[PDB]
C-alpha cells in the first residue's frame, strides 16, 4: 500500500512505504495489549467441546497469559514482517 | 425555434399581468414546459378546433368512467371469481390493452 | 466498583450506554451515591477554582503566542496598515502553495490573522512589547497555579468549610459589592491612571519606574484637597496621535464624550473617572447587610416586609428567603439570566461606543465579537431558564411558599403561557405577512406598493439623544431645553458632534427595514420565552402527566399510551427552545452584519432599499457576500481564504448530521445494531475477538443532546467562517 | 352518598375532569373507599368516560 | 334531500362555499378599486 | 431494573397484567374495591418498562406507575 | 416633514420610480401592433401603473430618500395610513370571533353538540351572521351584565 | 401445587433461522418453553420463520422471556392450549417461572402477597425535597 499511492509516490517512496506498515503493527500491540488489559481477569472462556461433542481441553487463545504472546506475536512478526517488503522490493 | 410554447394566460389584476411574459406569435403568457406542443405536432394536429375536439372527448370519457364506478358497485358489481380470473386479465390486458392500442395507434 | 464510581446503578449496566450516562452524569453532584449538602457545596467550591484555573491558563496561552509567534511590536508602530498575527501554523498536511499562501503580515512562515480584537484590546491597556506579554503569560500562569493549589487545599479536613459558612450571604454580598466590584474596579482606575493614560501620552511606565514617574504634575494634592476640578484642567487636545507626546494633555478624570477624533474611542480620561466613580458606588453600598458587627441589613426582614395590602400580591415575598438560601439551582437561574442580559448589554454598548483605539477601523474584529457575546448570550439565557424548572422540580416547597408570589406564580401560569402564545402569534403572521407582502410587490415590480412603516418611536428617541435628522427637536437636539442648557458646557459637545457622525455606529439611522427586522426579533424574543417559562412552569404536573415532578428533569416520554407523550420532560422543553435561541440570534446577528457591510462598503442606501424584503436578504446578503469565500478554491487555483471555505462545508456537513440524530430515532437503529451483532457472533476469525461493553444504541435523551450539539456546533462554524471570510 | 344523576363537581386535583362537572351513575354502599362511580360528556386523553371518587372528592352543585 | 342539504352544510364543503365568496369579494373590490395601501 | 408501583385507585379490571409481555404483574385479594381485587408488581427485575401497563389503565389517574431506573441486561430488552 | 421624509406629491425620486416602471413597459409595447390584444394590456397597465402614483400624490404619503412610501403610526397629517384601518380590523375580527363564541354556545346545550361543530346548523349560523353586526354594543354590556367570564 | 418437571423432549419442525441463540445462551441465561400440542399445526416463529407443531410434548429454545410471552400468548389465544415456561443457566441450573403459582396472574389465587403497592393516591406522594440527602425516589413513601 504506502509504496504507490502516497505523497512521494510521485519521486523517498519505498522507505516512505516501508516503517508506515511497520507503524499499523506498533498500534494493533497498544489495540492487542489494551484489548487484553480490559478482559481477562479469571480462567477462560470458550465453547469448551468440539463438533463430535467431548469435553475438549479448552484453548489459550482466551486467557491473562494467552493476548499476552499473540500480541507479542503481532509485534516481532509484523516488525520483521514488514522489513522483508522492502528487502525484496528496495534491496 | 423563435415561439416559447406558452398554454396559460394570467387575468389582468393584482398585478398578477406581470406574469403573462414576452413569448412570442403575439400573445402574452406563461411558458408551459409540460411539452404538449410537440406531443400535439406528432399527432399531426394542425389547427386548435381539432384540440377542442379531442378536449370534448376527453370530458364525455370521464363522464363514462364516471358512470362505469358508480354502476360496477351499485348495479353490477362483479364477484369474487370474476376478480380471481387473472389468466384471463393478463391475455386481455397484454393483447387489447397494449397490443391493440399500440397497432391503432400505429395505424 | 467500576466507573461510574459515583454511580452503582450506571456501573452495573451491561451495555455501551454505562459509558455515555457515566460521560453525561460527571457534573451532576446531587444525583451521584451517598452524597450530602456538605460534598456538594465543597465540590462544587473546588469545582470553581478548577475552572479558574482553565481561565487562567487560557488566557496566558493567547498572551504567550502572541508575543512568541506574532508580530505585536509591527503593530504598534503601523495599527492602521498591518493584520494582526493570532499565531503560527506547523500543518505537515500542507502542500507547496499553501504554505506560500498562509504566510501573511511580516511572518517567516504560515499565519493566521487574529479577530479577537486582543490587539486593540493590550494596545490601548497600555502593552507595548513581547517582553510585555512574556511577563503577563507568567503572571497569570501563577494565578493558574495557585488557583489549582487552592482547590486542593480547602479539600483537607481542617481546611474544608462548613456549611453554615456557605450559608452566609450576606458576607460575600458585602465582600462581592466592596472587594470584588468596589476594589477591582478602584484598582483598575489606578492601572489606567498610573499606565494607559501615561502610555497614550507617550510615556513608557513600567514596574522598574513607575514609583519614580508622575501622572500629573501637581498630584495628590487636588486628592485630599478637594480642589478635584484640576484633574480635569487640560484634556488631550482634538488634535492627539495615540501613543505619542503630539497633542497630549495632563488631565487625569474628565467628562469629555465622544470618541478621540484619530482612534475612534472613548477617552481613557473618561473611562478612568468611569471606573473611579463606579468605584466609590459600589464601595458604599457594600457595607449593607449585616454580619459580625450589629449593624447592617436583614434580606430575611426587607423580603418578608415587602407585601403589599389588600393581599394583591398574596403573602408577598414571605418565605423566599429559605427557598433561596437553600435552591442552588434558583441561585444559577438568577446569575446566568443577569450574566446573559449583560452580555449582550456589552455586545450592544461596545459596538456603538467602542472603547478601544483602533477598533471599528477593524471590521471583522467587531463582527466576529458582536456575533460572539450574542450567541454566548443566547446559550446562557436557555441554561438560566433550564435551572429554573430543575428548582420547580427538585427544591420547591409548597407549604413553605404558600400563597406568596412564587405560588400565586404557579396559581395562573395558564395566563402567562397563552398571553405569550398570543404576542408570539401577533408578530408571527404580521411581520411574515409584512414581509411576504413586501416580496410580492418587489417581484411584480410595484415596490411603491410595499407596505413600509417607519420606526417613529426609535426616531423619537434618537432625536431625544439629540441626533438632528428627523428634525422632531426634542431634549438634546432643542437649543431651547433645559437638558440641553444643562450639560451643553460639559460633555454634550463630544457626544452631539459623535452622535451625528453617521460613519460611526453610534445610534444609526433607521428606516423601514429597520422596523422589519426588530420585531423579527421581538418574535424571537417572545416565542424562546414562551418555551422556556411553559417548560419551567409544567416541569411539575400538568392534566396530561400530573406527577411529573416524580420523574425530573429529563426523561424520554411517558409512554405511547393516552395519545402519545414524546418530548414532554421540561429538559426537552429546553432542548426546543435552544433551536430557537439559534434561529433568533441567527435573525438579529445577521442584521447587525449586513447594516453594517453596507455602512463600511460605503452605501446604505443597499441597506435601507433591500432589507425591507426577504430575497432581499436571500440575493443582496448572502448571494453577493459569499462571492469571495466559496472562490477559496476552484479548479483553475486557490486563494488564502481556504480554511473558511473549508470550515463552512465543514459546519453544514455538522449541521446535516444533525438533523439525522434528530428525525431518525432508536427502534430503526437497534433493530439495525441487533442483526450487526448476530453478523458478528457468527463471523469466523472476528468470532475470536469478542466486546466487553455490549453494543446498544444511544437512548432517546441522547440522541436529543447529540443531534442539538452537532446542530449549534454546525450553526456557529458556518456564521463564523461567513462572518469572517465576508467582512475580511 | 349523592343522589343517582346529580351533578357533581370533581375535587381530587390529579384527575382529568377537576373542577369540571359530571354524572353520578351509583354510589356503592358497602366498605368501598371510591364508591362515587360518576360519568361525564367529553373523554380524557386515555379514551374513558367515567371513573370512581371517594366521597371528599365529589360537591353536588 | 333533508341528507343531501345536511352533506352541503357539511364543515369542509361549507368551508369552501364560504372562501370562494370571501374571496372573490377581496378580488373584486380590487378590481374597481385597485392597488390601496389608505381606506 | 425499573420499578412499578400500584395505588390504592385500582379497580382490578385485571387489563395491566392481561398486557404485559413479561408478566411483572398480578392479581392479589383485597379489601377495597367492589371487585375484590388488586394489582401488584413482584417482578420488577423482568420489567423493561415499555409501558404497556399503563397505557391499558382505565383510572384517572392511573393507577400503576413505571418509573424507569437503573437499568440491567434483562430490562435493555437483550437477547446477545 | 415628519422624519425629515418628504411628501411623495413633490420627492424627485418617487417621481423618476414613475419614469423608470412606465419606460420598461413603453420599450414592450414597441414588440407588438397597436390594434394588437396585448398592446390593450400593456396600455391598460401603463394608465393603471401611472394612475396609480398619481392617487399616492393625491393621498399625500411620505416617500423617502428610496422613493417609496413610508407609512406613520401613531397620530394628524397621517391619520387614514394606519389609524382608521386599525379600528376597521379590530371591527371585523370581533365580528367574525363574537359570531364563533355565539355559535358555540348556542349549541352546547343540545345533548351532542360536536355535531354542531361538524354538520353546522347554517340557519342558525346565517342568523348570528347578522345579530353579529351590533357587536361591540353587545360584548361591552355582555362585560357589564358579567355573563363573559368564567 | 408442584411445579414442573424439567425433562428432554423432542422440539417441533424447524428448518432453522438466524433469529435465535447467540454467545448470551452459552455464558448467560436463556429460557425453555413446555406445551402439550394435540395435533401437527403450523406456529410464527417470534424470531422469524414458519415452524410446523409435533403432537405430544413440545420445547422451544430463546434467550429472552418476551420471546417466551409473545408466543405463549400466540399459543394461548390462537389454538387455546396452556403452556408452563422457565429460565436455564450456564452451570445447568433451572429457574421456574411461568405460572409462577400454577394460575396465570391475570385471574386471581391465593398465596400470592402484594408487592410494590402504594396505599395513597399519587398526588399525595411528598415532594422532592422531603427525598434529597438519601438514595431513595419519590414513591416508596
Ligand atoms: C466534551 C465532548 C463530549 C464528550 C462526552 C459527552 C458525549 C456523550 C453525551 C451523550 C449522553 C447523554 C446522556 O447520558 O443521556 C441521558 C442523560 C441522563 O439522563 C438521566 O438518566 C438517568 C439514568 O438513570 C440511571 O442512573 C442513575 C445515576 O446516574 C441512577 O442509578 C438511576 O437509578 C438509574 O436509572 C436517570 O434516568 C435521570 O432521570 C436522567 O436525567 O440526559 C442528561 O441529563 C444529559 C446530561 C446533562 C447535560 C447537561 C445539559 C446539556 C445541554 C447542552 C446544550 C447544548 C450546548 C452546546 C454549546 C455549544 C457552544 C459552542
Ligand atoms: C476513501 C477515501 C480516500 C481515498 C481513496 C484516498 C486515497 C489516498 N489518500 Mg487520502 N484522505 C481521505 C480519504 C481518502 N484518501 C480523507 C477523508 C482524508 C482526510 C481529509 C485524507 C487525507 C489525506 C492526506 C493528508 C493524504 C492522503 C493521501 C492519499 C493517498 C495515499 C494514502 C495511502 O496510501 O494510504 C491516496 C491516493 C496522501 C497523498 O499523497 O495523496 C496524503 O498526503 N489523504
Ligand atoms: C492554555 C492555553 C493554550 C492554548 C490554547 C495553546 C495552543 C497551542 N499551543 Mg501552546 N502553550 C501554552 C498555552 C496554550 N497553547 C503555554 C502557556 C505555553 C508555555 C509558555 C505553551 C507552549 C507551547 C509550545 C512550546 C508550543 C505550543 C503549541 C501550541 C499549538 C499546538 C498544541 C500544543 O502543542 O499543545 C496550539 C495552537 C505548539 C505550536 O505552536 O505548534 C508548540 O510548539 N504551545
Ligand atoms: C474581598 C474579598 C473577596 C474576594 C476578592 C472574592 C473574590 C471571589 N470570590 Mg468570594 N467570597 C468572599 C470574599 C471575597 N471573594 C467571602 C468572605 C466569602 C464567604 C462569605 C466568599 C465566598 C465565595 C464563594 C462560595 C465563591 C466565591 C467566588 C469568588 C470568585 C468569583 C468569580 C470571579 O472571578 O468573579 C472571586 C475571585 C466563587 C469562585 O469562583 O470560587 C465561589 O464559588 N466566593
Ligand atoms: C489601588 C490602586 C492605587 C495604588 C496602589 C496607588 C498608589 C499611589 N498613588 Mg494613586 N491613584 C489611584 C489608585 C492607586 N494609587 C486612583 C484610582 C487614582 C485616581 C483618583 C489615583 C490618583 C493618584 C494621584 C493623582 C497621585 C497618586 C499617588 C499615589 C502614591 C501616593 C499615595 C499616598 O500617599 O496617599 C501611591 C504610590 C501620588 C503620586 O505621587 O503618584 C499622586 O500624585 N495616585
Ligand atoms: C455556572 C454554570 C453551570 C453549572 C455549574 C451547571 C451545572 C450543572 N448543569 Mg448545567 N447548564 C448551564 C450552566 C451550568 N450548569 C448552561 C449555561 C446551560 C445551557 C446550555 C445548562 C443546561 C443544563 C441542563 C439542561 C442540565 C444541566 C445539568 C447540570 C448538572 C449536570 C451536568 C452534567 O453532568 O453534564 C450540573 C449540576 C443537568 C442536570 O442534571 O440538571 C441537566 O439536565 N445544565
Ligand atoms: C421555519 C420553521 C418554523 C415555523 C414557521 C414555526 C412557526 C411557529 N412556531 Mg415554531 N418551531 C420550529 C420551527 C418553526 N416554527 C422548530 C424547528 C421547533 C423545534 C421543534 C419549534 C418549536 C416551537 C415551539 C415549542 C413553539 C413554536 C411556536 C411556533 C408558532 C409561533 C408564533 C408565530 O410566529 O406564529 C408558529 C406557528 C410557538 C407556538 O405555537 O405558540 C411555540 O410555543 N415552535
Ligand atoms: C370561535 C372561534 C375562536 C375564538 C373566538 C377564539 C378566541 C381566542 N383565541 Mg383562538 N383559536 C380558534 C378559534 C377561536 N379562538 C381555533 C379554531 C384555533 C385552532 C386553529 C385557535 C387557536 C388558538 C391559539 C393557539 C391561541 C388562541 C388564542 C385565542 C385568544 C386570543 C386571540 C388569538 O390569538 O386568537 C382568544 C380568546 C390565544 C390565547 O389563548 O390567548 C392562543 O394562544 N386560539
Ligand atoms: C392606539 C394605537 C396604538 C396603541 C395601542 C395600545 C398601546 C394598545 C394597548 C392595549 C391593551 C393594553 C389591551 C388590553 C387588553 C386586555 C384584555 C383583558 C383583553 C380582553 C379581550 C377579550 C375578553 C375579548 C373577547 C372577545 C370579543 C369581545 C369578541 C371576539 C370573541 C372574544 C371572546 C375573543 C398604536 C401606537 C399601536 C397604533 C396607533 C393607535
Ligand atoms: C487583564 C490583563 C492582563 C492581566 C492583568 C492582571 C491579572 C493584573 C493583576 C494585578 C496587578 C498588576 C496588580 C498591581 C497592584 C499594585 C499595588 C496594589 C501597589 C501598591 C503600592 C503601594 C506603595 C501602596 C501602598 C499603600 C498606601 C500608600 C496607603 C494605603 C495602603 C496601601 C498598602 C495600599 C495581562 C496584562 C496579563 C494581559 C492583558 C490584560
Ligand atoms: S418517545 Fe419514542 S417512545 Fe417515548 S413515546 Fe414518543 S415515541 Fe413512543
Ligand atoms: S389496570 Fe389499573 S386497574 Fe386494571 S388492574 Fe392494572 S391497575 Fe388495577
Ligand atoms: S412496563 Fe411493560 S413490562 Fe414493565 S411492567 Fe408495565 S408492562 Fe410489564
Amino acid at each position: 500500500p504506502f509504496i504507490k499511492l502516497g505523497p512521494l509516490r510521485n519521486v523517498t517512496a519505498e522507505i516512505a512505504g516501508s516503517l508506515s506498515a511497520a507503524g499499523l503493527v506498533l498500534i494493533l500491540a497498544l489495540c492487542l495489549s489494551i484489548y487484553g488489559s480490559a478482559q481477562f481477569q479469571s480462567t477462560p472462556s470458550i465453547g469448551v467441546k468440539t463438533l463430535s461433542g467431548r469435553s475438549v481441553a479448552r484453548d489459550p487463545l482466551f486467557s491473562a497469559d494467552g493476548w499476552s504472546e499473540f500480541a507479542a506475536g503481532f509485534l516481532v512478526g509484523g516488525e520483521a514482517g514488514v522489513a522483508w517488503a522492502y528487502v525484496c522490493t528496495q534491496i | 425555434t423563435h415561439i416559447k410554447p406558452s398554454a396559460q394566460v394570467v387575468w389582468p389584476i393584482v398585478g398578477q399581468e406581470i406574469l403573462n411574459g414576452d413569448v412570442g406569435g403575439g400573445f402574452q403568457g406563461i411558458q408551459i414546459t409540460s411539452g404538449f406542443f410537440q406531443l400535439w405536432r406528432a399527432s399531426g394536429i394542425t389547427s386548435e378546433l381539432q384540440l377542442y375536439t379531442t378536449a370534448i372527448g376527453g370530458l364525455v370519457m370521464a363522464a363514462a368512467m364516471f358512470f362505469a364506478g358508480w354502476f360496477h358497485y351499485h348495479k353490477a358489481a362483479p364477484k369474487l371469481e370474476w376478480f380471481q380470473n387473472v389468466e384471463s386479465m393478463l391475455n386481455h390486458h397484454l393483447g387489447g390493452l397494449l397490443g391493440l392500442g399500440s397497432l391503432a395507434w400505429a395505424g | 466498583k467500576l466507573f461510574p464510581k459515583f454511580s452503582q446503578g450506571l456501573a452495573q449496566d451491561p451495555t455501551t450506554r454505562r459509558i455515555w450516562y457515566g460521560l453525561a452524569m460527571a457534573h451532576d453532584f446531587e444525583s451521584h451515591d451517598g452524597m450530602t449538602e456538605e460534598n456538594l457545596y465543597q465540590k462544587i467550591f473546588a469545582s470553581h477554582f478548577g475552572q479558574l484555573s482553565i481561565i487562567f491558563l487560557w488566557t496566558s496561552g493567547n498572551l504567550f503566542h502572541v508575543a512568541w509567534q506574532g508580530n505585536f511590536e509591527q503593530w504598534v508602530t503601523d495599527p492602521v496598515h498591518i493584520r494582526p498575527i493570532a499565531h503560527a501554523i506547523w500543518d505537515p498536511h500542507f502542500g507547496q502553495p499553501a504554505v506560500e499562501a498562509f504566510t501573511r503580515g511580516g511572518a517567516s512562515g504560515p499565519v493566521n490573522i487574529s479577530t479577537s480584537g486582543v490587539y486593540q484590546w493590550w494596545y490601548t491597556i497600555g502593552m507595548r512589547t513581547n517582553q510585555d506579554l512574556y511577563v503577563g503569560s507568567v503572571f497569570l500562569a501563577l494565578v493558574s497555579a495557585i488557583f489549582l493549589f487552592a482547590g486542593w487545599l480547602h479539600l483537607q479536613p481542617n481546611f474544608q468549610p462548613s456549611l453554615s459558612w456557605f450559608k452566609d450571604a450576606e458576607s460575600r454580598l458585602n465582600h462581592h459589592l466592596s472587594g470584588l466590584f468596589g476594589v477591582s474596579s478602584l484598582a483598575w482606575t489606578g492601572h489606567l491612571v498610573h499606565v494607559a493614560i501615561p502610555e497614550s501620552r507617550g510615556q513608557h511606565v513600567g514596574w522598574d519606574n513607575f514609583l519614580s514617574v508622575l501622572p500629573h504634575p501637581q498630584g495628590l494634592t487636588p486628592f485630599f484637597t478637594g480642589n478635584w476640578a484640576a484633574y480635569a484642567q487640560s484634556p488631550d487636545t482634538a488634535s492627539h496621535v495615540f501613543g505619542t507626546a503630539q497633542g497630549s494633555g495632563q488631565a487625569i478624570l474628565t467628562f469629555l464624550g465622544g470618541f478621540h477624533p484619530q482612534t475612534q474611542s472613548l477617552w481613557l480620561t473618561d473611562m478612568a473617572h468611569h471606573h473611579l466613580a463606579i468605584a466609590v458606588i459600589f464601595i458604599v453600598a457594600g457595607h449593607m447587610y449585616r454580619t459580625n458587627f450589629g449593624i447592617g441589613h436583614r434580606m430575611q426582614a426587607i423580603l418578608e416586609a415587602h407585601t403589599p395590602p389588600s393581599g394583591s400580591l398574596g403573602a408577598g415575598h414571605k418565605g423566599l428567603f429559605d427557598t433561596v438560601n437553600n435552591s442552588l439551582h434558583f441561585q444559577l437561574g438568577l446569575a446566568l439570566a443577569s450574566v446573559g442580559t449583560i452580555t449582550s448589554l456589552v455586545a450592544q454598548h461596545m459596538y456603538s461606543l467602542p472603547p478601544y483605539a483602533f477598533q471599528a477601523i477593524d471590521f471583522t474584529t467587531q463582527a466576529a465579537l458582536y456575533t460572539h457575546h450574542q450567541y454566548i448570550a443566547g446559550f446562557i439565557m436557555c441554561g438560566a431558564f433550564a435551572h429554573g424548572a430543575i428548582f420547580f422540580i427538585r427544591d420547591y416547597d409548597p407549604e413553605q411558599n404558600k400563597g406568596n408570589v412564587l405560588a400565586r406564580m404557579l396559581d395562573h401560569k395558564e395566563a402567562l403561557i397563552s398571553h405569550l402564545s398570543w404576542v408570539s402569534l401577533f408578530l408571527g403572521f404580521h411581520t411574515l405577512g409584512l414581509y411576504v407582502h413586501n416580496d410580492v410587490m418587489q417581484a411584480f415590480g410595484t415596490p411603491e406598493k410595499q407596505i413600509l412603516i417607519e420606526p417613529v418611536f426609535a426616531q423619537w428617541i434618537q432625536a431625544a439623544h439629540g441626533k438632528a435628522l428627523y428634525g422632531f427637536d426634542f431634549l438634546l437636539s432643542s437649543k431651547t431645553s433645559a437638558a440641553f442648557a444643562n450639560g451643553q458646557s460639559l460633555w454634550l459637545p463630544g457626544w452631539l458632534d459623535a452622535i451625528n457622525n453617521n460613519q460611526n455606529s453610534l445610534f444609526l439611522t433607521i428606516g423601514p427595514g429597520d422596523f422589519l427586522v426588530h420585531h423579527a426579533i421581538a418574535l424571537g424574543l417572545h416565542t424562546t420565552t414562551l418555551i422556556l417559562v411553559k417548560g419551567a412552569l409544567d416541569a411539575r404536573g400538568s392534566k396530561l402527566m400530573p406527577d411529573k415532578k416524580d420523574f425530573g428533569y429529563s426523561f424520554p416520554c411517558d409512554g405511547p399510551g393516552r395519545g402519545g407523550t414524546c418530548d414532554i420532560s421540561a429538559y426537552d422543553a429546553f432542548y426546543l427552545a435552544v433551536f430557537w435561541m439559534l434561529n433568533t440570534i441567527g435573525w438579529v446577528t445577521f442584521y447587525w452584519h449586513w447594516k453594517h457591510l453596507t455602512l463600511w462598503q460605503g452605501n446604505v442606501a443597499q441597506f435601507d432599499e433591500s432589507s425591507t424584503y426577504l430575497m432581499g436578504w436571500l440575493r443582496d446578503y448572502l448571494w453577493l457576500n459569499s462571492s469571495q469565500l466559496i472562490n477559496g478554491y476552484n479548479p483553475f487555483g486557490m486563494n488564502s481564504l481556504s480554511v473558511w471555505a473549508w470550515t463552512f462545508l465543514f459546519g453544514h456537513l455538522i449541521y446535516a448530521t444533525g438533523f439525522m440524530f434528530l428525525i431518525s430515532w432508536r427502534g430503526y437503529w437497534q433493530e439495525l445494531i441487533e442483526t450487526l451483532v448476530w453478523a458478528h457472533e457468527k463471523t469466523p476469525l472476528a468470532n475470536l475477538v469478542y466486546w466487553k461493553d455490549k453494543p446498544v444504541a444511544l437512548s432517546i435523551v441522547q440522541a436529543r443532546l447529540v443531534g442539538l450539539a452537532h446542530f449549534s456546533v454546525g450553526y456557529i462554524f458556518t456564521y463564523a467562517a461567513f462572518l469572517i471570510a465576508s467582512t475580511s | 352518598g349523592p343522589k343517582r344523576g346529580s351533578l357533581v363537581k370533581i375535587l381530587r386535583p390529579e384527575s382529568y375532569w377537576f373542577n369540571q362537572v359530571g354524572k353520578v351513575v351509583s354510589v356503592d354502599q358497602s366498605g368501598v373507599r371510591y364508591p362515587v362511580v360518576v360519568r361525564f360528556e367529553n373523554q380524557n386523553y386515555a379514551g374513558v368516560t367515567t371513573n370512581n371518587y371517594a366521597l371528599d372528592e365529589v360537591v353536588a352543585a | 334531500m333533508k341528507d343531501f342539504t345536511t352533506y352541503l352544510s357539511t364543515a369542509p364543503v361549507i368551508a369552501t362555499i364560504w372562501f370562494t365568496f370571501t374571496a372573490g369579494l377581496l378580488i373584486e373590490i380590487n378590481r374597481y378599486f385597485p392597488d390601496p395601501l389608505v381606506f | 431494573a425499573h420499578i412499578v408501583k400500584i395505588y390504592d385507585t385500582c379497580i382490578g379490571c385485571t387489563q395491566c397484567v392481561r398486557a404485559c409481555p413479561l408478566d411483572v404483574l398480578e392479581m392479589v385479594p383485597w379489601d377495597g374495591c367492589k371487585a375484590s381485587q388488586m394489582a401488584s408488581a413482584p417482578r420488577t427485575e423482568d420489567c423493561v418498562g415499555c409501558k404497556r401497563c399503563e397505557t391499558a389503565c382505565p383510572t384517572d389517574f392511573l393507577s400503576v406507575r413505571v418509573y424507569l431506573g437503573s437499568e440491567s441486561t434483562r430490562s435493555m430488552g437483550l437477547s446477545y | 416633514d415628519i422624519a425629515g421624509l418628504t411628501p411623495c406629491s413633490e420627492s424627485k425620486a418617487y417621481a423618476k420610480l414613475e419614469k423608470k416602471e412606465l419606460k420598461t413597459l413603453e420599450k414592450r409595447l414597441k414588440q407588438y401592433e397597436a390594434d394588437s390584444a396585448p398592446a390593450v394590456a400593456l396600455k391598460a397597465t401603463m394608465e393603471r401603473t401611472k394612475a396609480r402614483f398619481a392617487n399616492y400624490a393625491k393621498a399625500g404619503l411620505l416617500c423617502g430618500n428610496d422613493g417609496l412610501p413610508h407609512l406613520i403610526a401613531d397620530p394628524y397629517g397621517h391619520a387614514g395610513e394606519v389609524f382608521i384601518p386599525t379600528f376597521g380590523f379590530l371591527y371585523v375580527a370581533g365580528y367574525i370571533g363574537y359570531v364563533g363564541r355565539q355559535y358555540l354556545i348556542a349549541v352546547k346545550g343540545e345533548a351532542k353538540p360536536t355535531d354542531k361543530e361538524i354538520i353546522i346548523d347554517v340557519p342558525l349560523a346565517t342568523k348570528l351572521a347578522w345579530q353579529g353586526a351590533g357587536w361591540p354594543l353587545a360584548a361591552v354590556q355582555e362585560l357589564q351584565r358579567g355573563t363573559l367570564l368564567e | 401445587t408442584v411445579p414442573t418437571l424439567n425433562p428432554d423432549t423432542p422440539s417441533p419442525i424447524f428448518g432453522g433461522s438466524t433469529g435465535g441463540l447467540l454467545r448470551k445462551a452459552q455464558t448467560e441465561e436463556f429460557y425453555v418453553i413446555t406445551w402439550e400440542a394435540k395435533k401437527e399445526q403450523i406456529f410464527e416463529m417470534p424470531t422469524g420463520g414458519a415452524a410446523i407443531m409435533r403432537q405430544g410434548p413440545n420445547l422451544l429454545k430463546f434467550g429472552k422471556k418476551e420471546q417466551c410471552l409473545a408466543l405463549t400468548t400466540q399459543l394461548r389465544n390462537k389454538f387455546k392450549l396452556t403452556p408452563c415456561f422457565y429460565r436455564v443457566f450456564p452451570d445447568g441450573k433451572v429457574q421456574y417461572l411461568h405460572p409462577a403459582d400454577g394460575v396465570y396472574p391475570e385471574k386471581v389465587n391465593a398465596g400470592r402477597v402484594g408487592a410494590n403497592q402504594n396505599m395513597r393516591r399519587i398526588g399525595q406522594n411528598v415532594n422532592p425535597i422531603k427525598v434529597k440527602f438519601s438514595g431513595r425516589m419519590m414513591s416508596p413513601a
